[PDB]
């Protein structure tokens, strides 16, 4: 019951989920060869939401891995868990996507989605009942972007009422290395907005700010900053696998984090996230957890939530800990910063808490919010795409694909569109 | 025979009878395998677990309750746990997803496919009755499965039944603290059958149990097994002189008797005076007059509300112990002495004495003391619009917007139903203006 | 001496008889090889072994059983398996081609070759009997042994026998689930002997026994040895008092004077209330007021069928263990009571009472449990035409292009019989229309 | 009792039988000489369906052996099983056939036929009560294809209510190593639709399909395709030799699959078809099963069941499995895709459950389906044959050994006359 089908796609996503697979085969004892190796009890009585059991004990997980290239394939089959995955779900092309995103959701992209649509519904037709899907992806790719986002849309008619979300990946300005990404991203969050249930939008420039100031990391690697990404991805869903006192599923945190449709933009978070040598200095408690999730160099993604309001979030409590402090944090949080929350919805927050911490640490944590402040990502996108467009830069490895203008401006009006949805919501009383 | 059906719907609902049903096991002496011990060769009826549990043939006491969730995951905690073969396995109701704090997927979408399998299960233990008393449901207003799908059960049991009394223990929702966003909408949602399909609808919420907690009983940091252990007091207390002896026994329906004027006027709080940590509990003088006092206290509410604010109409004081009736009409003449405590005028004769021998059960692990005397006290009052109205008011911000609506239209309602259940509350509202106010010509 | 003759055709119905000749093997405690074992020195015809077992000199039983197939595999099975010196080898009688889905094979074809030789076989195993009570055929509808064959045989059992009764135990066809694609044609052609020949007809559909073993018994995943140890439990109980003592015995002829109104009327559904897995059997109340409601559930039906579309007739209680007959009339005045109940309006005595002593047996292996009382409710009801136009339906698409005919004509029959055997089962649920509604003038 | 006659002819058919005689002397124990080497006691029981019992406990199989010359002879004898025939049953002349459909259906082959057939009335009439016979040949050589048809209309003739059934390979434009082989394929064709009682049509092409996509092999030969084909032709008569708990013969499969005369031409198919490596990782159930026969890429012949709508199917499962997993699967089956089964028809599928599983794994199976879309094969053989015949190409060493051209039209119509036979059962309600 309540199964999650995972489609990582394109070298960032399947970096992530390499890493993903790495941390929930940890909290549930899982061999790097496949077998079950753990102590407790509870963390094979709800194993079936990512893993099906094979042949002889072994449990084999519930992913689906999509390149357009069959390099990073070969990385992740020759890493520490290639074991694991099924083979038959290894698709990719041979062909690459040329950080191009008509190349992957047009051309190359759409003579593959038939052969990884045969095998999404594989895993969604054996399960007992399924409840959703996700994606980890980046915008700024051809097949994170162009690929990820022609797998969405044809899942949406075949799927058209499980939680689909993605854990996807946004360009910064501070930190570029792909000259075309406005193009990519643009032409992705058009696709994000009518086929998504609840999107964490991720950047990188906010996860290297994590693991400098909060951290104290000296040289951050791209292991270290999946490794923060993949403590989020396993904190979201802990009430569906673990037993708590307060439960939220998928679909129980959409109701109550969305409040009007096409506003399905999350901004991710963790805690505790200290530095090695100081954590003998700080005590483990619900007043301790609550300032790391709300202070804003824990988000990771680049915003100040002081531009903004809060439109809801949610906090999701991994431990044995009271209900008290837990109601009191986050009502003594919304009272005090009363300016940065909208005042049209009464208590904003929702506390869910669970019984299973980490395996390495007690009492964690993990934010989610639906804050205004996040038309500053899409004006930044914006305005770097409407300065390269307005002279049609980079456009012929776009309509030489298939594409013509009609689907720039139209996805340029879409993003431009929606930052005026959270601007309405946050101002005007 | 005294008989009662317990039903526990939703996450709240089932968490809560893991404390009334941890208790009655101890109060009747069963071991949690569901088997009383070899040295009792007495009267078990006689101790009246007939009430709660029925007699499997073999030595086995198998509960009159049904624990219905449809979320998988609250229930498996029951399986294994330790009570894993008290419950008969049919009894315990799962679905495979659960409401998700939504009304319209437990009323009309999810629901809907479960609920002929909770109806038949509960015919296979009203036959099982001799003299069936009523039903006790567990829920709380803002959850979708124990608002929605309560709703829909409350329906179905009034048609089959009918002239049973419903007993309803509900968690309202707090002023301040809430744990759900959409916490209102599934509020005045459920306002529906609460008033038309229950006949004695109760109120609790967490932070006036919290306080009490710190308060009362100095816990520094309570979770939710503190409280339902308070919960479950009140509820032993209320139905305990269906099963154990003693002066002035009170049945189920002489509480609806003398605790509810008009058909519409059955939203009674309940209190529990001696809430008192171990250690308080010396330098004590809980007799009958200290622990009447405690009852009208502003501050030891099981809601957050305040009854020097409105007017009583009725109370009824359960006591249980070590209690002689001399000394509590000696406590009641200073009751109504005090002028902070105002009655109606159409009131005068006061409020009902039930009295009861069995003493309260400590707990192992609990957090309350080995008193000798205990008293509930169910009492109407007018002062219980006022937690409506900080309720109404938070569901009036949010549909001002119509913010959360696109979730509830598209599982199986209309937006016009908003609408009548914010004027079906707002009359009740109008009846407590218009119940309390005494009469000239 | 109270004898009966098992005529066991076709794969199912062979298969079932190792399921029964299990099952007597138990309750008169004879060995797989035939013998008693030498601690009783006592009424072997007083446990009354001698309905089912023709004592052989020397110490030896030999059953009063003939197994028939036109196929050599399934009855190679019981040669050797384990039962391979407890049964006569003569009467274990293989032909070499099955008819393999072809009622024209097994009736006209194969069939006639080796009709001589199993007639013959009977009249051996006649001659033996001193109080011959009548015959119990098994088969499926939808074979080509079990529907062709057992058309075959009935017609010349009628002959040279006639005033007996023949109880059949068939298998019907289920509404969705089927396992043959000509599963229709062979079940309208079987129709003109099952309401001719035989006496009382049985029927039971895999489906609503699958139901039973997943819901009732908690088997997730049944296979064919699982269902018919529930087929033999009806079939044990059905002819118990024929050979066990009680109070109110009901011998196979006190069915028909009760149960079967016209002689048209004849085809009871079965069912068979105590299927309850040995977990599930504590925490129980397995009275004789509970066990007497699951009959008349039209969940636990033993044909995918719902008596509340139709009206009942008459019942036939058959009650085994510990049961005392006040129970039981108690139990019948509730019945009577419920108003989803609906008999005719010229029944007005309901049903009748038949209470055994000698309780059920558990087969070592089994899936039941060990119970002290089982009831078998032997029932005729108007609803049981709703599973045959179920059929009907599945016949009139396929004849309406003439599909499978060719295989048909080309064995031994002509195109003209299937419009004979449609309007055959037509004229029957146009009776059964007309049997159930009440006069007036 | 039911005996098999097995009547190999040709090159292909030869190469295919001379597999399938090792494996089922593998599944009976039998010794590559011939004497007994088995464990269980079933694979006695029932041996004498292949199998006539020599002096001193040897088994030989009821096989006739065919071919218009002798070098697929020497192979077979000379092969790993030559010690396992009889050497009265090596029927062969010296004067090959062509690739020609007339030379040994007419000339070379009717000088042989009565050689032939006094060879297999010697198997016939000693068997207790026959059921049928079998063919191995090819639609598309010289031997197969019109030796083949020569030997199938001369039996009916004399044993005309046995179940006759062919193992043909039948061609593909995809893959073609013959240029004739339109002439001598429809000229046979023309020969099966009146004279045979189920014909189970194998193409290469989709037996490569199996082996580069399912199977995953490398380098696959001629003795990985007809390691498919044998594993079918044991699937289909164990109900006949293992005791079961439904079963299904010949016959009883003929009855149930054909619903009009002369539409009995089946598609065969095989589950489970794992890669090595890729075994650890599938869980056999009966869920399991069930997906591979009805995906399209594991049918034996090269078409898509989406063209089209099956009439009946049949399932035979072997190993200790339930029936309820069996009756529902094959019911969640044909309702989830009610829109690829005939409507007239209810419960189109046939189960049939054997207890012996092959002896290297548990719960195999096999898919036989009648379905509509085999037109597909009979139109690309119909448009090549009057493409060359249109211009009479390659005629002359067809008219000049004894042939003419009212035999060629004949056939092309009574093949193209079958086409609008599974196109009115497709369509018109
Ligand atoms: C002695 C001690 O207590 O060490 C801690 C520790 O020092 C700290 C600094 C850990 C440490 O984490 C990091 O330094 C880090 C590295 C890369 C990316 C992200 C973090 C730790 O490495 C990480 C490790 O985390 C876990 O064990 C969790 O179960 C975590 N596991 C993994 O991420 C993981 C790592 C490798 C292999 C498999 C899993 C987890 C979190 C969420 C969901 C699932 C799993 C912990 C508590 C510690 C060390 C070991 C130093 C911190 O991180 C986590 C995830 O707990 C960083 O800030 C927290 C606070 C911890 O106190
Ligand atoms: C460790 C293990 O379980 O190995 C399996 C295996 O890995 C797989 C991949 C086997 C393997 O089969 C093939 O690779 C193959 C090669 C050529 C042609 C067809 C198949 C296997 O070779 C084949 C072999 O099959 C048998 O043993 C059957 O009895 C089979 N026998 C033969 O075909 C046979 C082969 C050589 C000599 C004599 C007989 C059979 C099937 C139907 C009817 C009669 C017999 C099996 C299960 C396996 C191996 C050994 C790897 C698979 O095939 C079969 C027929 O079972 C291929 O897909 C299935 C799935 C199996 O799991
Ligand atoms: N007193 C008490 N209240 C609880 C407990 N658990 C949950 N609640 C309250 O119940 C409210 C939400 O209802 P839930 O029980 O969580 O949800 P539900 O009724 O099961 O329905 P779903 O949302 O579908 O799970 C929360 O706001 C809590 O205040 C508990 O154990 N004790
Ligand atoms: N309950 C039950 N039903 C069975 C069993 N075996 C077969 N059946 C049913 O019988 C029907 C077909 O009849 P079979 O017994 O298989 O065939 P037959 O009566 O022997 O006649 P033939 O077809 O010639 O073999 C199937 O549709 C099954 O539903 C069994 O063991 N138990
Ligand atoms: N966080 C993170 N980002 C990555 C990783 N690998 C690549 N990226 C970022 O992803 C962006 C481009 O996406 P890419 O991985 O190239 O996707 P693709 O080309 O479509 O497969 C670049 O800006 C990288 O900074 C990774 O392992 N972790
Ligand atoms: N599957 C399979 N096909 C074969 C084999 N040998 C030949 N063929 C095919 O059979 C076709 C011709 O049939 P052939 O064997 O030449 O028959 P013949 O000349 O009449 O004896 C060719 O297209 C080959 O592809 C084999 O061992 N297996
Ligand atoms: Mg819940
Ligand atoms: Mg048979």
């Amino acid at each position: 019951m309540r199964e999650i089908v995972h489609i990582q796609a394109g070298q960032c996503g399947n970096q992530i989920g390499a890493k993903f697979w790495e941390v929930i085969s940890d909290e549930h004892g899982i061999d790097p060869t496949g077998s079950y190796h753990g102590d407790s009890d509870l963390q094979l009585e709800r194993i079936n939401v990512y893993y099906n059991e094979a042949t002889g004990n072994k449990y084999v997980p519930r992913a689906i891995l999509v390149d357009l290239e069959p390099g990073t394939m070969d990385s992740v089959r020759s890493g520490p868990f290639g074991q694991i995955f099924r083979p038959d779900n290894f698709v990719f092309g041979q062909s690459g996507a040329g950080n191009n995103w008509a190349k992957g959701h047009y051309t190359e992209g759409a003579e593959l989605v038939d052969s990884v649509l045969d095998v999404v519904r594989k895993e969604s037709e054996s399960c007992d009942c399924l409840q959703g899907f996700q994606l980890t992806h980046s915008l700024g790719g051809g097949t994170g972007s162009g690929m990820g986002t022609l797998l969405i849309s044809k899942i949406r008619e075949e799927y058209p009422d499980r939680i689909m979300n993605t854990f996807s990946v946004m360009p910064s300005p501070k930190v570029s290395d792909t000259v075309v990404e406005p193009y990519n991203a643009t032409l992705s969050v058009h696709q994000l907005v009518e086929n998504t249930d609840e999107t964490y939008c991720i950047d990188n420039e906010a996860l290297y700010d994590i693991c400098f100031r909060t951290l104290k990391l000296t040289t951050p690697t791209y292991g270290d900053l999946n490794h923060l990404v993949s403590a989020t991805m396993s904190g979201v869903t802990t009430c569906l696998r673990f037993p708590g006192q307060l439960n939220a599923d998928l679909r129980k945190l959409a109701v109550n984090m969305v409040p009007f449709p096409r506003l399905h933009f999350f901004m991710p978070g963790f805690a505790p996230l200290t530095s090695r040598g100081s954590q003998q200095y700080r005590a483990l408690t619900v007043p301790e957890l609550t300032q790391q999730m709300f202070d804003s160099k824990n988000m990771m993604a680049a915003c100040d939530p002081r531009h903004g309001r809060y439109l809801t979030v949610a906090a999701i409590f991994r431990g044995r800990m009271s209900m008290k402090e837990v109601d009191e944090q986050m009502l003594n949080v919304q009272n005090k910063n009363s300016s940065y929350f909208v005042e049209w919805i009464p208590n904003n927050v929702k506390t869910a808490v669970c019984d299973i911490p980490p395996r390495g640490l007690k009492m964690s944590a993990t934010f989610i919010g639906n804050s205004t402040a996040i038309q500053e990502l899409f004006k930044r996108i914006s305005e770097q795409f409407t300065a390269m467009f307005r002279r049609k830069a980079f456009l012929h490895w776009y309509t030489g694909e298939g594409m013509d203008e009609m689907e720039f401006t139209e996805a340029e009006s879409n993003m431009n569109d929606l930052v005026s949805e959270y601007q309405q919501y946050q101002d005007a009383t | 025979m005294r008989e009662c059906i317990s039903i526990h719907v939703g996450q709240a609902g089932v968490q809560i009878g893991n404390a009334c049903w941890e208790l009655y096991c101890l109060e009747h002496g069963i071991q949690p395998d569901g088997q009383m011990p070899s040295d009792k060769t007495i009267g078990g009826g006689d101790d009246s677990f007939n009430t709660f549990f029925s007699e499997t043939g073999a030595g086995k006491h198998v509960p009159r309750a049904v624990f219905v969730d449809l979320e998988p995951t609250v229930i498996d905690e029951v399986r294994t746990g330790t009570y894993r073969q008290l419950f008969h396995p049919e009894q315990l109701i799962t679905g495979k997803e659960d409401a998700a704090n939504n009304y319209a997927r437990g009323h009309y979408t999810i629901g809907k496919e479960i609920i002929d399998l909770v109806l038949d299960r509960i015919r296979k233990l009203a036959d099982q009755c001799t003299g069936l008393q009523g039903f006790l449901v567990f829920h709380s207003f803002g959850g979708g499965t124990g608002s929605g799908f309560t709703s829909l059960l409350m329906e179905r049991l009034s048609v089959d039944y009918g002239k049973k009394s419903k007993l309803e223990f509900s968690i309202y929702p707090a002023p301040q603290v809430s744990t759900a966003v959409v916490e209102p909408y599934n509020s005045i949602l459920t306002t529906h059958t609460t008033l038309e399909h229950s006949d004695c609808a109760f109120m609790v919420d967490n932070e006036a149990i919290y306080d009490i907690c710190r308060r009362n009983l100095d816990i520094e940091r309570p979770t939710y097994t503190n409280l339902n252990r308070l919960i479950s007091q009140i509820v032993s207390s209320i139905t305990a002189s269906l099963r154990f002896d003693g002066a002035l026994n009170v049945d189920l329906t002489e509480f609806q008797t003398n605790l509810v004027p008009y058909p519409r006027i059955h939203f009674p709080l309940a209190t529990y005076a001696p809430v008192i940590s171990a250690e308080k509990a010396y330098h004590e003088q809980l007799s009958v007059a200290e622990i009447t006092n405690a009852c009208f206290e502003p501050a030891n509410q099981m809601v957050k509300c305040d009854p020097r604010h409105g007017k009583y109409m009725a109370c009824c004081l359960l006591y249980r112990g070590d209690v002689v009736p001399k000394d509590v009409n000696a406590a009641i003449a200073t009751i109504k002495t005090k002028r902070s405590i105002q009655f109606v005028d159409w009131c005068p004769t006061g409020f009902k004495v039930g009295i009861n021998y069995q003493p309260p059960t400590v707990v192992p692990g609990g957090d309350l003391a080995k008193v000798q005397r205990a008293v509930c006290m169910l009492s109407n009052t007018t002062a219980i619009a006022e937690a409506w109205a900080r309720l109404d008011h938070k569901f009036d911000l949010m549909y001002a917007k119509r913010a959360f609506v696109h979730w509830y239209v598209g599982e199986g309602m209309e937006e016009g139903e908003f609408s009548e259940a914010r004027e079906d509350m707002a009359a009740l509202e109008k009846d407590y203006e218009e119940v309390g106010v005494d009469s000239v010509e």
